[PDB]
């Protein structure tokens, strides 16, 4: 299979048009998902 | 000049660039790209040459990258790479927008 079959490129040309425009961030980092935050307000005990 | 690496902080592999395949790789201060085996980067542009990038959005047959340069250059890069293509396409996606302003300071 694949290879058995008329699977070939010469021609795949890279798209030119839709792109969505990508901004900048600058302040901003990828970190990590936290959720693990003792400022709850019961944390009293 | 010619064969130069600096400090890679992306490596994305299996990168077409107008029917060329290779591999992208995001460094410190630019971006280059060169087909696969190759020691010379046929684009190299760096993030103070750029001024937006642009991505073949989710339903494209296949997802890719534009840099848009201040002149109103373009830059397309197709992630070929079949296993993480959208991943690396967001990673090449988020680093840029993170590196790009870091260089780019214009009206422009």
């Amino acid at each position: 299979r694949r290879r058995t079959e008329a699977l070939g490129d010469a021609e795949e040309d890279e798209d030119d048009e839709d792109f969505v425009e990508v901004p900048e961030k600058e302040g901003y980092e990828p970190h990590i998902p936290d959720h693990l935050r003792p400022e709850y307000g019961l944390e009293a005990a | 000049m010619a064969t130069s690496s600096e400090e890679v902080l992306l490596i994305v592999k299996k990168v077409r660039q107008k029917k060329q395949d290779g591999a992208l790789y995001l460094m410190a201060e630019r971006i280059a790209w060169a087909p696969e085996g190759k020691d010379r980067f046929t684009i190299s542009h760096m993030y103070a040459d750029i001024k937006c990038q642009k991505i073949s959005p989710e339903g494209k047959a296949k997802i890719q990258l534009q840099l848009v340069l201040h002149a109103g250059d373009t830059t397309n890069f197709h992630f070929s790479n079949e296993s993480t293509a959208v991943k690396e396409r967001d990673a090449v996606k988020d680093l840029l927008q993170q590196l790009l302003p870091k260089f780019k300071r214009k009206a422009n």
